[PDB]
């Protein structure tokens, strides 16, 4: 296992990517899967050491150019909208 | 949704077909999900 | 077990057999060309 860090993987034949870390919320001992309202998995089972992860996106990102116009100078400025620099 | 495909999931779809095979169940899921979000798109043009 | 057995019952008496806790490998099944029908519904032979 590795964490900490946006990766592909597979799960008991169901493929992913995301960062998968430690979960705290109490998972009964006969259930498998975590979904949530898009129908998406989000918490997974391990079968081998029986722990439960939590599967979260990596960053998603946007870019936008600031510019004031070409016919006069030829510089711009990067804007990122959600990045936490 | 469905829409009419073997399932819902883009992943789990995409990794139990022959490709020539999937290619004729994903077209239903793209014109489900285009034509859903024409509707929003034209609502809130109405409201603005 | 079941692909070697010298006899079958018959097409009123059919017999089900159980297959868990185990690893397989199908590709026996589709490597051979001794099989005259080989038809897979909902899945690719391969993807097995
Ligand atoms: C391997 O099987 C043994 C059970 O004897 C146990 O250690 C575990 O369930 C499996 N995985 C690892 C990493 O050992
Ligand atoms: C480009 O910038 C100059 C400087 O103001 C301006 O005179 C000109 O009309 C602009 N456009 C073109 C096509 O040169
Ligand atoms: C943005 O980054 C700063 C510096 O690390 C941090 O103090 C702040 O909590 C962050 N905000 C968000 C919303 O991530
Ligand atoms: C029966 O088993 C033998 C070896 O175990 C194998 O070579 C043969 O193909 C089998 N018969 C089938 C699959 O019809």
């Amino acid at each position: 296992l590795v964490k900490n860090k946006c990766v592909n993987f597979n799960f008991n034949g169901l493929t992913g990517t995301g960062v998968l870390t430690e979960s705290n919320k109490k998972f009964l001992p006969f259930q498998q899967f975590g979904r949530d309202i898009a129908d998406t998995t989000d918490a997974v089972r391990d079968p081998q050491t029986l722990e439960i992860l939590d599967i979260t996106p990596c960053s998603f990102g946007g870019v936008s150019v600031i510019t004031p116009g070409t016919n006069t100078s030829n510089q711009v400025a990067v804007l990122y909208q959600d990045v936490n620099c | 949704s469905n829409f009419g495909a073997i399932s819902s999931v883009l992943n789990d779809i995409l990794s139990r077909l022959d490709p020539p095979e999937a290619e004729v169940q994903i077209d239903r899921l793209i014109t489900g999900r285009l034509q859903s979000l024409q509707t929003y798109v034209t609502q809130q043009l109405i409201r603005a | 077990e079941v692909f070697n057995a010298t006899r079958f019952a018959s097409v009123y008496a059919w017999n089900r057999k159980r297959i868990s806790n185990c690893v397989a490998d199908y590709s026996v099944l589709y490597n051979s060309a001794s099989f005259s029908t080989f038809k897979c519904y909902g899945v690719s032979p391969t993807k097995l």
